[PDB]
C-alpha cells in the first residue's frame, strides 16, 4: 500500500546507462596527471640525446639538421674516397 | 656495404626514438612524418587486401614499404647509397617474396592453389591452354619485382654519375659560362627531382604489387 519512492530509491538507479559507464572513465583520467607542463625533461646530452636536445628537437625540426648530417656524411666520404679512389 | 646498411637502420630507428621529446599525444615534428605514411599504408592495404586476415598479413608489406622507400631516400646523397651499386638484394628478396606467397597459397588452399592459375569460369576446350597461359607469368613475376626497383634506383645513380663525369669542360676552359654551357647541371637537377619522385612513387607501387600477390596467395581469384 506504500507509495512509490523515486528519490528514496536512487541507490540502485544511476544516471541513465552511458553516463554511469563513463563516470569511472572520466573520474580517474583527470586525477593522476600533471597540473601544467610539469616535468619537461628537456635536458639530455648523450650524443644521441645531445642531438635530441640540440637540433633534433620537435619545436622546429627543420631541414637544417638533415643538411648538417649530409655535410658530415660527405666530409667523411671525401676521406673514404681518397683512401679508396 | 655492411656499414652503409646500418646507417639506414640508425636513421629510421631515430624516426621515433630520437624524435618524441616526451612522447606527447599531439605528436612531434617527425612523428607526423611516420604516422602519415602509416595512415596511407593502412588505407591502401585495407583497400587492396580488404577482408579477413588483412591485418595479420599487413605488417610484412609495411616492413618492405619502409625498407624500399628509405632505400630510395638514401640514393639522394651524392655518394649515393644505391645498395653500393650492386642491387642484387632486390632480386633475391623478390624471389623470397615469390616463394613466400607460393607457400602461402599452398598452405591456405593446397590443391585449390593450383586453381589460382585457372579462373572461375572457362570454356572446356580452351582451359588446357589458358592454364599454361596463366602459370608461367606467375612463376616469372619473381624478377619483375626486382628489375623495377633496380632499374629506377641504379639507373638514376649511374645517370648522375655519367653526367658528372661528362661535365669536364663547362667553366674551366669553355667560354660559355651560361645555362647553354651548364646544360649538364640543369639536367642533373631535373633528373634528381625526377629521381626523388620516381623513388617515392615506385615504393608505393611496389607496396601495391606485393599486397596484390599476397591477396592472390591468401585468397582465390
Amino acid at each position: 500500500v506504500s507509495t512509490l519512492i523515486p528519490p528514496k530509491v536512487v541507490s540502485s538507479k544511476n544516471i541513465g546507462s552511458a553516463p554511469n559507464a563513463k563516470r569511472i572513465a572520466n573520474v580517474v583520467h583527470f586525477y593522476k596527471s600533471l597540473p601544467q607542463g610539469p616535468a619537461p625533461a628537456i635536458k639530455a646530452n648523450t650524443r644521441l640525446a645531445r642531438y635530441k636536445a640540440k637540433y633534433f628537437d620537435g619545436d622546429n625540426a627543420s631541414g637544417k639538421p638533415l643538411w648538417h648530417f649530409a655535410l658530415g656524411i660527405i666530409a667523411f666520404g671525401y676521406s673514404m674516397e681518397y683512401y679508396f679512389h | 656495404f655492411s656499414l652503409y646498411t646500418i646507417i639506414v637502420l640508425l636513421v629510421i630507428t631515430s624516426l621515433y626514438t630520437l624524435t618524441n621529446n616526451n612522447n606527447k599525444i599531439i605528436g612531434s615534428r617527425w612523428l607526423i612524418s611516420q604516422e602519415a605514411i602509416y595512415d596511407t599504408i593502412m588505407n591502401m592495404t585495407k583497400g587492396q587486401i580488404g577482408g579477413k586476415n588483412w591485418g595479420l598479413y599487413f605488417p610484412m608489406i609495411f616492413t618492405l614499404f619502409m625498407f624500399i622507400f628509405i632505400a630510395n631516400l638514401i640514393s639522394m646523397i651524392p655518394y649515393s647509397f644505391a645498395l653500393s651499386a650492386h642491387l642484387v638484394f632486390i632480386i633475391s628478396l623478390s624471389i623470397v617474396i615469390w616463394l613466400g606467397n607460393t607457400i602461402l597459397g599452398l598452405y591456405k588452399h593446397g590443391w585449390v592453389f593450383f586453381s589460382l592459375f585457372v579462373p572461375a569460369g572457362t570454356p572446356l576446350p580452351l582451359v588446357p591452354l589458358l592454364v599454361i597461359i596463366e602459370t608461367l607469368s606467375y612463376f616469372a613475376r619473381a624478377i619483375s619485382l626486382g628489375l623495377r626497383l633496380g632499374s629506377n634506383i641504379l639507373a638514376g645513380h649511374l645517370l648522375m654519375v655519367i653526367l658528372a663525369g661528362l661535365t669536364f669542360n663547362f667553366m674551366l676552359i669553355n667560354l660559355f659560362t651560361l645555362v647553354f654551357g651548364f646544360v649538364p647541371l640543369a639536367m642533373i637537377l631535373a633528373i634528381m627531382m625526377l629521381e626523388f619522385a620516381i623513388g617515392i612513387i615506385q615504393g608505393y607501387v611496389w607496396a601495391i604489387l606485393t599486397a596484390s600477390y599476397l591477396k592472390d596467395a591468401v585468397y582465390l581469384h
